[PDB]
C-alpha cells in the first residue's frame, strides 16, 4: 500500500468480479512457525547462487585471459604492446 | 540559503524559537516571562520553578514545533525569499551570459587584430625587433 | 523538543497492514496486556467507532468519551509523574536554569538511577561562583560548600520500573466496559455500503472479525507480490 | 571577580549567645591503596572498588544536610578507575536567575 | 513498527548490522594477516639485500 | 587547434635548463621504460620504443600516421 | 578486543603507552649522542661511519617531537579527559579516533624499519634541501612517515574541534588549549604537506625546485611556517594541564580565567606570523628582519601573563595540605624551568645576538629546557594527577621526592653547560670538536648517564 | 555486567596475567635495540670493528692501550 | 530467566591462585623466560606465529629472488635482444623477422 | 525514544561464589603482594579530596 499520506480521492473498494481462488498468503495468519512475513509469498533467493557463480566465472576469465596474453603473445611493455606493438610487417630486425 | 545554521537556517529539524505571528497572543505567544510581576509572599512554590515544559509558552513551543511538520498546503513565501534562495544560481547564470556575449566578442577581436598587427589592439607596438604576441593584460605591465 | 529529529510518518498514524489480524482477541485484551501496536489499534478502532456515531455523542459523558478515545483523565498523581518525565526529557538537550535552591524549596534533580552528577554555579551576578561538581545520590539533602545552595535528587521510580508514559497509563487508567463487537459492525454498515468505504479501519477490522478476506475486495487487498 | 557571597548584618545575628562555628571534621578518614580480598572474584572486586569512591562521600552537618565531595572540574566525578561508559545521564549544570512564571506557584 | 523490537540498533555495533555477511567480511580479512607478514618481511629482506648489508662480515674477511 | 599545433623552435639549453640528477623512472619503477625520456616527451619515447622493437620487445604507440586514424583532429 | 576498541579512554591509554615505547628508542638515540660527545675523538661511532651519527640526531629530533611528545600531550591526555571535562559521554568521531592511533604506530614501524634496511644517513630533523634531496632512500622513507603522521594529526584535530558542537558544559581553560592547538594544526599542516610534496618531487619526480635558479630558501619559509606553530602546538596542551593541576591541588579558583584563555588565543595568532626568526642568518631584507624580530618579542607579553597567573594560584594555598606530591612538584618545576627556556628564547630573538648563537648548542639548551624538561614534566604531572582515574600501578612515582630532586638536578647538569658551550663556540649537529670544549661537554655527558639510571628507580 | 563496568577490568582489579606487562616491556626493549644494533652493524660494515677504541682515529702514544 | 545457586562447591581441592608472592627487582629475569619455555599457551603461540610467518615468506622469497636475478641480468628489452642475436647466429641471417611474424 | 539504549540499567547479581571441596573459599590471583623485609614505617599525608575535604593517605612499608 505504501505511505498513509497517499489515498484515493474517492474511497472505493472493488466488488470482486472474478472467481479466482484466494492466494494462500491473502488468508494467512501469524503462526508460531512463521512469526514474521506470513503476508508475503515465498520466493527463491537467486542472489545466494548467482553472485558466487558469476564472480568465479569473471575471475576465471580475467585470470585466464591475462595468463594467455602473457604466454601466447610475444614479450612487450604492456598488454596493448603485445597485441599491436610489433614492427610493421616486412620490417626485419 | 545553502549552509545550515542552527539559529536561522535550520532546515534539518525545522525548529523555530518563536511561534508564527498569525496566532493571537492569547492562543500562543513567544516564551518571555521576564516581565512577570513580583510573586506575592503568600503564594507557595508548587512546581519546580525550573525553566522547561512546566511553563505554558515553552510547552506550546515544543508542541507546535512537532505538530507544524504536517500541513495541508504550502506556506508560500514572498518573492524576496525565493530570490535569496537561488541568488548564487541566478548570478552564476548571468555570469555565463556575460562570458559568452561580452568577453567572447572582444577576445575574438583581439586575436584577429593580433594576427594582422603582431600584437593585441590594446598594446603598444614594439620597435625592438623581438617577435611574438607579447603581453595581454596591458595594465599589469 | 529541540533535540528530537523530524516527525516520521508513523508519528502521525500507522499503516493498516500493522493492524492485528485477530481483532476479536485484540478488543478483549486488558490494557496492561496490550503492546504498543496492539494498544494503538485498540484505541483507534474503539475511538473511531464512537466518533463515527454522531447520534450517540451528545448523550455520552466526557469520562466515557475520553475512555473510548483512549485519553487519560488527569489527576494530581498522574500529572506529577508526567510532568517530571517531560522535565527529564527537556533537560536531555537543554540548559538547567532556575531559582536558587533552599531548604524549603530544594533544587530538583530528576534521575532514573540512584545518582546523577550536578554542578553548582552559585547565585546571580556577583554571587555566581566557579562550577563545583558533585555526585547527587538519593536520600541526602546536598548543601553546596561555597554558596550553601540546597540540592535534592528526585527519582522517577515506581514498582521496579521507571516512569514512562505507558507506565503512567497502565497504573492509573482503568479499563471500562468491554468493547462490544456489535458496535463495530453497526458503525461499519453506517459508513461502508455498496463499494463506498468511508470508514476503512472498521472495514478492515470487520473483515478480520469475520475471518479474513470475506468482505468485497479484501482478498485483492491482502494479496501481495513481494 | 568573585569574592564570596554577600552577607547582611542581620544574617549574622545568632539566636543564642553560646553559638560558635561547628567543629565538624572534613577529613574523610585514613585511606591507602584499595585492598581487595583474594576470595573475591572479578565481579565482587568490582563491587569493592565501587564502594571505595571518595567522590561518593560527604560530611553531614548538624541540620542533617550534607556537604559532598566537590571538584572544580567533572573529571573527578566519574568512578575511579574510569568505567567504559561514564555519563549515562547527562550531568546537569545548574544556573540561577531571578526570572519566574506564575504557573509554578499556587495561591 | 513495535519500538521495542529494534534493540539490535544499540545492542549490536553498526559494523555488524549485516549478520553473517558483516562477520564473514571481517573474518576474510583476518585470514590475510600472516600472508601480509610474509609479504612485508620479504620487502625488508629485499631492501636489506640490495644494500649489501648481508656482506658485512664477508666484506672484511 | 591542438591537433595541428604549429612547431616551435628547439629550445637552446640555457644555464638552468634540462638539469637532471637521475633518470626518469617514477612511472615504471621496475621496468624503467624510456629512462632518458621525460614522462610526456612523445617524440623521445617514439624513438625509444623503436629501439625496443628493434630489440624484439613490443611497445604500443606512435606507429599510425595521424591522418589515417579517427579522432585525430588533424585531417585537411 | 584490543585493536578494535573505539573507547576514547582506551585510545588515550594507547597513546600514552605508545609514546613511552617510542620514548625508549628516542632515549637510546639521545644516549648515543652524549656518549660520543664525552670527549674529542671517536668513542662509539667510527670515523668511517660518521653518517650514522647524522641519522641519530635526525631521528632523535623527529621521534621525540612527532612520535613521543605530540602524541603524549595532544593525543594521550586529551583523548582521556577532554570528553570528561566536557559533559559529553564519548568522543564525537569514535572510528576516526581508532584509526589515528593505528596510523601513528604504522608510521613508527616504517621509520624504524628504514633504519634497519636502508643505508643510514642524516639531514637533520628540519630536512633542509638540497642535502635532503641528494640523499638515499632512507630520506624517502622518513618523508612517508611524516606525511602519514600528518594525516593522523589533522583528523585528530578535526575530532577535537567537533567538541564545540556537543559540549554540554563550560569550556574550561584546558579545553581551550586543545581547541586552539587544533586550529593551529588545521592552518599549518596543509602548508607542511605542500612543501613536503615538493621535496618528494625533487627526490622522486625529477623536479628542479631546489637547484640553481630555484631558491632553496623557499623551503625554509614554508617549512618554518609550520615549524614554529608546531612548537607552540606542543606546549599549549602543556599549559592547559598546568592550569588544572595548580587549581585542583590548591583548592583555588583559576584567577583571570578569561585572561588565560585570551593569552592562549593571542599566542596562536602571534605564533603563526613569527616563523622567520629561524631564518635570520640567510640574509633577509632589513625591514623583514626588523618585523619578525619585533613581533617575536611580542609573544612574551601573553606568555608572561600566564606565568604570573599561575604563580598567584600557588601563593596563599593552605599549609596543612602536603605539598610533596610529585604532580604538584612537577607543576611548580614547570614554571621555574619554562621561564629559563623562554628568557633564553628572547635573547636569541634579537637577530644580532642570534648571529653568534645560531646553529650552536645554546639553541639546543633553549629548546631542551622547554621540551625535554618542561613538556615531559607537564606530561608526567598530568598523568600523575590522573593516576586514580587512569588506574595504573606497579610504579613508585606518586610520592617520590628522590625522583623529583634527582631528575631536576641531573637534567640541569645536562643542559646548563650547553648554554656556556654556545658562546665558546661549539656548533650543533657535530660529532668531533676542539679539545678545549671537552670540560663542559664531559659534564653534560655525566648528566645524561645519570638521568637514565634514575628512570630505572621508578619501577 | 559487573565485570564489564571498568575498562581493562582484569588489570584494574589486579587479576591480569603478568605476560601482558612482559610484552609491553619487551616491545620497549626491542624499540631501543633499533638504535644500538644498526650502530654496531654500520660500524663493522665501514670499519670492520663493532666498536672503536677510544681515540683510535687520532695519533696515540707508543704505550697507549 | 535463569536460576542459579548462591554458591557452588568445586570438585577439586587445589588452591591454585592467590596473592602474588613477594618478588625482587630482578625476579622478572627468570620468571619471564620460565613462562615462555614452560607454559603451554606461550610457546604454542610463538611456534604458531613463527611457522605461518615463515610459511608465507617462502613463496614471496622465491618469487623475488628469481625476479631480482632476472633484473640484474638486464632490462626486458635486453633479454629479448640476446635471444634475437642468438636466433640470428643460428640461422646466419643478418636480419630476421620479429617474434610472432613470418618472412 | 521507546526501545532505545536505556539511560540506566541495574547490575545483574554476581556469579555464584566458588568453594573448594573441603569448603575453603576459592582464591583468585591478586597483584597486591606482602613484601618480606624488616621495615615497618607508615607515612601519612593530608591529601586534597575535592575542594572542601581532605583524606589522610597512608603509605605502609610492607
Ligand atoms: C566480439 C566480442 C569479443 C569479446 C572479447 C572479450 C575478451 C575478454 C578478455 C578478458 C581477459 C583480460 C585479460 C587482461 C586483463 C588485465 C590484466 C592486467 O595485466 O592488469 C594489470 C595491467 C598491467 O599488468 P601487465 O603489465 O599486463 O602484467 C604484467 C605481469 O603482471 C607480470 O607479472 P609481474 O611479476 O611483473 O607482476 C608482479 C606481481 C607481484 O606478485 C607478488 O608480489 C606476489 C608473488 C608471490 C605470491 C605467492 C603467494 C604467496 C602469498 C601472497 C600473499 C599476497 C597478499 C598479502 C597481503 C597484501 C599485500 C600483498 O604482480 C602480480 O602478481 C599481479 C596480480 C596481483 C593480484 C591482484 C589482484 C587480482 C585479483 C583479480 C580477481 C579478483 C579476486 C578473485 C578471488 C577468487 C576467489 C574465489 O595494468 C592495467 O591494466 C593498467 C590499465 C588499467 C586498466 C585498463 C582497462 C582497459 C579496459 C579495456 C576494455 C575494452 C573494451 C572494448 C569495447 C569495444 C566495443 C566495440
Ligand atoms: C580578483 C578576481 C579573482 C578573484 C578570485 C577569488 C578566489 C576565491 C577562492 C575561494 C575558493 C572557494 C571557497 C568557498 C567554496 C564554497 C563556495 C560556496 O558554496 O559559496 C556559496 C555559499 C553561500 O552560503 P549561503 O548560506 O547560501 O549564504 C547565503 C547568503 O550569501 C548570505 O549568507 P549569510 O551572510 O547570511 O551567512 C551564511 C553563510 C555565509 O558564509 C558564506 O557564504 C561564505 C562565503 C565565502 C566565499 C569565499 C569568499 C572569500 C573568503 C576569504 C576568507 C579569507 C580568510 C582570512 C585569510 C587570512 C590570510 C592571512 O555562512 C556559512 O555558510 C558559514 C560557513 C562556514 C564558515 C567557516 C569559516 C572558518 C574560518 C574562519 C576564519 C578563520 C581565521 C580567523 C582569524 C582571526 C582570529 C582571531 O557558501 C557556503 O555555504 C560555503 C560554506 C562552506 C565552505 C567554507 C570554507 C571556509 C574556509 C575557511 C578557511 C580558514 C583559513 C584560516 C587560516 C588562513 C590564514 C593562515
Ligand atoms: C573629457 C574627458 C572625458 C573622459 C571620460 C572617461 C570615461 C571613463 C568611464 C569610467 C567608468 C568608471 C565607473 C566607476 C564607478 C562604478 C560604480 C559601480 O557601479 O560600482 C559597483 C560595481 C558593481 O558593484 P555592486 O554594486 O556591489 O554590485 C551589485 C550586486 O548586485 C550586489 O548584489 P549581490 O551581492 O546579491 O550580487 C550577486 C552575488 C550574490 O552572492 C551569492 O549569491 C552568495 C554567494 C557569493 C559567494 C560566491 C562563492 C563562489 C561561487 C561559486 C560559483 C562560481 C561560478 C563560476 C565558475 C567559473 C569557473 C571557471 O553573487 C555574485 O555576484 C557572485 C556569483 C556570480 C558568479 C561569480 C563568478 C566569479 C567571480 C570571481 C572572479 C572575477 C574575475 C574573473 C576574471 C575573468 C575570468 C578569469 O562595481 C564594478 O563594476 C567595479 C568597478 C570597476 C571599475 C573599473 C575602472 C577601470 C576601467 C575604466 C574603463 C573606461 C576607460 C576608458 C578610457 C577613458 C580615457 C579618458
Ligand atoms: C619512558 C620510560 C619511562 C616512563 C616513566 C613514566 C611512566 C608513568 C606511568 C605511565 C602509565 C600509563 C598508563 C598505563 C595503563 C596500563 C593499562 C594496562 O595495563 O592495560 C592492560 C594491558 C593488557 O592487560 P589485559 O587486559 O590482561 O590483556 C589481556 C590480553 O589482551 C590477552 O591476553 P593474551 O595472553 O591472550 O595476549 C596475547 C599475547 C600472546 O602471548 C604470547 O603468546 C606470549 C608468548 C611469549 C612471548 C614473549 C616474547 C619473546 C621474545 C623473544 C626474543 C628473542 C630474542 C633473541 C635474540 C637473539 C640475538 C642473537 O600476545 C599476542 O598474541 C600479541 C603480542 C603483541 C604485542 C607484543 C609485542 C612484543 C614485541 C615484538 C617485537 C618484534 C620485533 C621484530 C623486529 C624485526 C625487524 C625486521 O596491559 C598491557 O598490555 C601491559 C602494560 C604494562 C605497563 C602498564 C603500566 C605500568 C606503569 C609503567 C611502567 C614502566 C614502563 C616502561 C616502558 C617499558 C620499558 C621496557
Ligand atoms: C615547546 C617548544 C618551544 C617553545 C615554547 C619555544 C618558545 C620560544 N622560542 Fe623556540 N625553539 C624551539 C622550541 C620552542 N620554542 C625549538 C625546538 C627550536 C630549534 C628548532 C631547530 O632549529 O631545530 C627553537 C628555536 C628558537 C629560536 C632560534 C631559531 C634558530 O635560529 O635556529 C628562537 C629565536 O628567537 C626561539 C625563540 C622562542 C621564543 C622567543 C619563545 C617564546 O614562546 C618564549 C616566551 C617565554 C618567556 C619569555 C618566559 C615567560 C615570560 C616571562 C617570564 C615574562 C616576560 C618575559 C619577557 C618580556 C622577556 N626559539
Ligand atoms: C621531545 C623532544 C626531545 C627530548 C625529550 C630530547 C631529550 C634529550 N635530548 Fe634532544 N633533541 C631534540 C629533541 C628532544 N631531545 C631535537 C628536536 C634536537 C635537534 C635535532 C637535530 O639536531 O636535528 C635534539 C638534539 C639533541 C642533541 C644534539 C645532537 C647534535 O646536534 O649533534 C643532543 C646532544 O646531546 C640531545 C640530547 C638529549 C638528551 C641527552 C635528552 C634526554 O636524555 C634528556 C633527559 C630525558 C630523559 C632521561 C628521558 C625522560 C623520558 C622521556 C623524555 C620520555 C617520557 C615519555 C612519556 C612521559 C610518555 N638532543
Ligand atoms: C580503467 C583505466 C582508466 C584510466 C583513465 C581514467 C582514470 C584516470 C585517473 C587520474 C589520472 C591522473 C594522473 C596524474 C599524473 C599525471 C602525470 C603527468 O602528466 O606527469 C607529467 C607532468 C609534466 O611532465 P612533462 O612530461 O615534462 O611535460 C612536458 C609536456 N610534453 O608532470 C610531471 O612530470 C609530474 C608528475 C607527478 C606525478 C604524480 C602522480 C603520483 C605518482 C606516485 C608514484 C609513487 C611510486 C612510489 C611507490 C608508492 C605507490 C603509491
Ligand atoms: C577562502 C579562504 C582563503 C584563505 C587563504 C589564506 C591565504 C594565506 C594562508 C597562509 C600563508 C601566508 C602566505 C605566506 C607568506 C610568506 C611571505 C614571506 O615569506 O615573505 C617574507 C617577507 O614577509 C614578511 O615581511 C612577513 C609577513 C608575514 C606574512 C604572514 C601571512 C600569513 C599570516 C597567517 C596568520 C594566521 C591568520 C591570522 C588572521 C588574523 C588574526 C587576528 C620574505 O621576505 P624576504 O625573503 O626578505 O623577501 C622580501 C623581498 N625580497
Ligand atoms: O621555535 O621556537
Ligand atoms: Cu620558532
Ligand atoms: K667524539
Ligand atoms: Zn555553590
Amino acid at each position: 500500500r505504501g505511505s498513509v499520506f497517499q489515498m484515493p480521492s474517492t474511497p472505493v473498494y472493488p466488488l470482486t468480479t472474478t472467481k479466482k481462488v484466494a492466494p494462500p498468503t491473502a488468508l494467512a495468519k501469524r503462526t508460531p512457525e512463521q512469526p514474521f512475513g506470513w503476508g508475503s509469498p515465498v520466493r527463491e533467493d537467486r542472489a545466494w547462487r548467482v553472485v558466487p557463480r558469476n564472480f568465479i566465472i569473471l575471475v576465471i576469465v580475467y585470470l585466464s585471459g591475462w595468463a594467455a596474453i602473457k604466454t601466447m603473445l610475444p614479450r612487450g611493455g604492456s598488454i596493448l604492446g603485445q597485441i599491436y606493438g610489433g614492427p610493421p610487417k616486412g620490417r626485419l630486425i | 540559503k545553502h549552509f545550515f545554521t542552527d539559529g536561522a537556517n535550520d532546515y534539518v529539524t525545522g525548529w523555530e524559537n518563536t511561534p508564527p505571528l498569525k496566532f493571537p497572543a492569547s492562543v500562543m505567544k513567544p516564551c518571555d516571562y521576564s516581565m512577570t510581576k513580583p510573586i506575592p509572599k503568600h503564594w507557595k512554590l508548587r512546581g519546580s520553578g525550573i525553566h522547561g515544559p512546566e511553563n505554558t509558552d515553552l510547552m506550546k513551543l515544543v508542541l507546535w514545533n512537532r505538530l507544524k511538520q504536517k500541513r495541508p498546503q504550502r506556506e508560500v513565501p514572498n518573492i524576496n525569499y525565493l530570490k535569496d534562495s537561488i541568488r548564487l544560481e541566478l548570478s552564476v547564470n548571468w555570469w555565463l551570459m556575460s562570458c559568452i556575449f561580452l568577453w567572447g566578442p572582444w577576445l575574438h577581436w583581439g586575436q584577429e587584430y593580433q594576427k594582422v598587427h603582431e600584437q593585441p589592439p590594446w598594446a603598444m607596438k614594439r620597435i625592438d625587433g623581438l617577435r611574438g604576441e607579447g603581453y595581454f593584460t596591458w595594465f599589469l605591465e | 523538543y529541540r533535540h528530537w529529529h523530524r516527525m516520521s510518518e508513523d508519528d502521525w498514524a500507522l499503516p493498516l497492514d500493522s493492524m492485528p489480524e485477530d481483532v476479536k482477541t485484540l478488543m478483549a485484551t486488558p490494557q496492561t496486556e496490550r503492546g504498543f501496536v496492539e494498544d494503538y489499534w485498540y484505541n483507534r478502532i474503539r475511538g473511531e467507532a464512537t466518533l463515527l456515531d454522531p447520534e450517540a455523542l451528545p448523550s455520552k459523558s466526557y469520562i466515557a468519551l475520553a475512555r473510548d478515545m483512549g485519553l487519560q483523565i488527569v489527576d494530581e498523581p498522574s500529572s506529577h509523574m508526567m510532568g517530571l518525565i517531560e522535565l527529564y526529557e527537556y533537560l536531555r538537550g537543554a540548559s538547567f536554569v532556575g531559582p536558587f535552591g533552599t531548604i524549603e524549596n530544594p533544587v530538583l534533580v530528576p534521575a532514573v538511577g540512584q545518582e546523577r552528577v550536578v554542578a553548582c554555579t552559585g547565585g546571580v551576578g556577583d554571587e555566581e561562583h566557579f562550577t563545583l561538581w558533585f555526585r547527587c545520590r538519593e536520600g541526602f539533602m546536598y548543601r553546596c560548600g561555597e554558596c550553601d545552595q540546597i540540592f535534592m535528587l528526585v527519582r522517577l521510580y515506581y514498582e521496579d520500573r521507571y516512569w514512562t508514559q505507558t507506565l503512567v497509563r497502565d497504573t492509573f487508567m482503568s479499563d471500562g466496559d468491554m468493547f462490544d463487537l456489535k458496535t463495530l459492525e453497526r458503525v461499519h454498515k453506517m459508513w461502508n455500503k455498496d463499494e463506498m468505504v468511508r470508514w476503512e479501519v472498521g472495514y478492515w477490522a470487520q473483515d478480520y472479525v469475520l475471518g479474513k478476506g470475506v468482505l468485497p475486495g479484501m482478498v485483492e487487498e491482502h494479496t501481495r507480490v513481494n | 571577580i568573585y569574592e564570596g557571597q554577600t552577607v547582611q548584618e542581620s544574617e549574622l545575628i545568632p539566636q543564642e549567645d553560646d553559638w560558635v562555628i561547628e567543629e565538624t571534621n572534613f577529613c574523610l578518614g585514613r585511606n591507602c591503596y584499595v585492598r581487595f580480598r583474594e576470595e573475591d572474584d572479578l565481579a565482587r572486586r568490582a563491587l569493592h572498588q565501587m564502594d571505595s569512591q571518595l567522590n561518593k562521600m560527604h560530611t553531614r552537618l548538624r541540620d542533617g544536610t550534607v556537604i559532598p565531595y566537590m571538584s572544580f572540574h567533572p573529571d573527578e566525578m566519574v568512578d575511579r578507575p574510569a568505567p567504559i561508559h561514564t555519563f549515562s545521564e547527562k550531568p546537569l549544570l545548574k544556573w540561577t536567575w531571578d526570572e519566574t512564571y506564575e504557573e509554578a506557584y499556587d495561591d | 513498527i513495535d519500538p521495542t523490537k529494534n534493540q539490535w540498533r544499540w545492542c549490536v555495533d553498526p559494523a555488524w548490522y549485516g549478520g553473517m555477511r558483516d562477520k564473514a567480511n571481517m573474518d576474510m580479512y583476518r585470514l590475510m594477516v600472516y600472508p601480509f607478514f610474509g609479504y612485508a618481511l620479504l620487502y625488508l629482506h629485499s631492501r636489506f639485500k640490495q644494500n649489501d648489508k648481508y656482506n658485512v662480515f664477508a666484506k672484511w674477511r | 587547434h591542438q591537433g595541428t599545433k604549429p612547431p616551435r623552435p628547439v629550445s637552446l639549453e640555457s644555464r638552468f635548463m634540462n638539469q637532471r640528477r637521475y633518470d626518469f623512472t617514477w612511472m615504471h619503477p621496475q621496468d624503467k621504460f624510456c629512462s632518458e625520456c621525460r614522462p610526456v616527451e612523445l617524440e623521445c619515447k617514439k624513438m625509444c620504443f623503436d629501439r625496443y622493437r628493434s630489440m624484439d620487445y613490443r611497445m604500443y604507440g606512435f606507429q599510425r600516421p595521424r591522418i589515417q586514424t579517427y579522432y585525430s583532429f588533424s585531417t585537411c | 578486543f584490543y585493536i578494535l576498541v573505539n573507547n576514547n579512554k582506551r585510545i588515550g591509554i594507547y597513546y600514552i603507552k605508545l609514546s613511552i615505547i617510542i620514548g625508549i628508542l628516542g632515549i637510546v638515540l639521545s644516549y648515543i649522542i652524549r656518549v660520543e660527545l664525552y670527549n674529542s675523538g671517536n668513542r662509539i661511532i667510527k670515523y668511517d661511519n660518521v653518517n650514522y651519527y647524522n641519522m641519530v640526531i635526525t631521528l632523535h629530533g623527529l621521534l621525540m617531537i612527532f612520535y613521543i611528545i605530540m602524541p603524549g600531550l595532544y593525543g594521550g591526555i586529551p583523548l582521556y579527559i577532554l570528553p570528561i571535562l566536557s559533559v559529553i559521554t564519548d568522543i564525537v568521531l569514535p572510528r576516526i579516533n581508532n584509526i589515528s592511533i593505528i596510523i601513528v604506530l604504522i608510521s613508527y614501524i616504517v621509520v624504524i624499519n628504514s633504519i634497519v634496511i636502508e643505508y643510514n644517513i642524516g639531514t637533520g630533523w628540519t630536512l633542509y634541501p638540497p642535502l635532503s634531496i641528494i640523499g638515499t632512500v632512507i630520506v624517502n622513507m622518513i618523508l612517508y612517515g611524516l606525511i602519514i603522521i600528518g594525516i593522523s594529526s589533522i583528523i585528530s584535530a578535526i575530532n577535537f574541534m567537533n567538541i564545540l558542537i556537543v559540549i554540554d558544559g563550560i569550556i574550561y581553560v584546558y579545553i581551550w588549549s586543545i581547541i586552539i592547538t587544533s586550529v593551529l594544526l588545521i592552518i599549518s599542516l596543509p602548508i607542511l604537506n605542500g612543501i613536503l610534496l615538493m621535496i618528494l618531487s625533487d627526490i622522486y619526480f625529477n623536479s628542479i625546485y631546489f637547484i640553481l635558479n630555484g631558491d632553496v630558501v623557499l623551503y625554509q619559509h614554508l617549512f618554518w611556517y609550520f615549524g614554529h606553530p608546531e612548537v607552540y602546538i606542543l606546549i599549549l596542551p602543556a599549559f592547559g594541564i598546568i592550569s588544572i593541576i595548580l587549581s585542583v591541588l590548591n583548592n583555588k579558583i583559576i584567577f583571570g580565567m578569561k585572561s588565560m584563555i585570551l593569552a592562549i588565543i593571542m599566542i596562536s595568532i602571534l605564533g603563526s606570523i613569527v616563523w622567520a626568526h629561524h631564518i635570520y642568518t640567510v640574509g633577509l631584507e632589513l625591514d623583514t628582519k626588523i618585523y619578525f624580530n619585533n613581533l617575536t618579542l611580542i609573544i612574551s607579553i601573553p606568555t608572561g601573563n600566564k606565568i604570573y597567573n599561575w604563580i598567584i594560584l600557588y601563593i596563599g594555598s593552605y599549609n596543612i595540605l602536603y605539598n610533596g606530591y610529585q604532580s604538584l612538584i612537577f607543576s611548580i618545576m614547570f614554571i621555574i624551568i619554562f621561564i629559563i627556556g623562554g628568557i633564553t628564547g628572547i635573547i636569541i630573538s634579537i637577530d644580532i645576538i642570534d648571529i653568534g648563537l645560531h646553529d650552536t648548542y645554546y639553541i639546543v639548551s633553549h629548546f631542551h629546557y622547554i621540551l625535554s624538561i618542561g613538556a615531559v614534566i607537564s606530561l608526567l604531572a598530568g598523568i600523575l594527577l590522573l593516576k586514580d582515574i587512569i588506574g595504573y600501578y606497579n610504579v613508585i612515582i606518586k610520592i617520590n621526592k628522590y625522583f623529583g630532586l634527582l631528575l631536576f638536578i641531573n637534567i640541569n647538569i645536562i643542559f646548563t653547560p650547553q648554554f656556556i658551550i654556545g658562546f665558546n663556540v661549539m656548533p650543533r649537529r657535530i660529532l668531533e670538536y676542539s679539545d678545549n670544549i671537552i670540560v663542559w661537554n664531559l659534564i653534560s655527558s655525566i648528566g645524561s648517564i645519570s638521568t637514565i639510571l634514575i628512570l630505572l628507580s621508578i619501577f | 555486567n559487573l565485570e564489564d563496568h571498568f575498562d581493562l577490568a582484569e588489570y584494574m582489579m589486579k587479576m591480569h596475567n603478568p605476560m601482558s606487562e612482559y610484552l609491553y616491556w619487551i616491545a620497549g626493549f626491542v624499540s631501543g635495540l633499533h638504535g644500538i644494533l644498526p650502530l654496531l652493524h654500520s660500524n663493522y660494515y665501514f670499519s670492520g670493528m663493532f666498536l672503536p677504541r677510544d681515540n683510535d682515529n687520532t695519533q696515540l702514544c707508543d704505550d697507549s692501550w | 530467566g535463569r536460576e542459579l545457586p548462591e554458591y557452588v562447591v568445586l570438585p577439586h581441592n587445589q588452591q591454585r591462585y592467590g596473592r602474588d608472592k613477594s618478588y625482587s627487582y630482578f625476579t622478572c629475569l627468570w620468571h619471564f623466560p620460565k613462562m615462555v619455555f614452560t607454559e603451554k599457551w606461550c610457546y604454542t603461540n610463538i611456534m604458531w606465529f613463527v611457522f605461518w610467518t615463515g610459511f608465507w615468506f617462502i613463496p614471496n622469497y622465491i618469487w623475488w629472488e628469481r625476479r631480482y636475478a632476472y633484473q640484474k641480468a638486464g632490462f626486458h628489452w635486453e633479454h629479448t635482444n640476446r635471444k634475437l642475436q642468438a636466433r640470428k647466429e643460428a640461422l646466419g641471417m643478418d636480419k630476421v623477422p620479429a617474434s610472432g611474424m613470418d618472412w | 525514544r521507546i526501545g532505545g539504549p536505556p539511560v540506566f540499567m541495574q547490575f545483574p547479581p554476581p556469579p555464584p561464589k566458588e568453594y573448594l571441596a573441603d569448603g575453603t573459599p576459592k582464591t583468585y590471583p591478586l597483584h597486591q603482594p606482602v613484601f618480606d623485609h624488616g621495615y615497618t614505617w607508615e607515612h601519612w599525608y593530608m591529601t586534597n579530596a575535592g575542594v572542601f575535604h581532605t583524606v589522610y593517605y597512608g603509605e605502609f612499608a610492607k
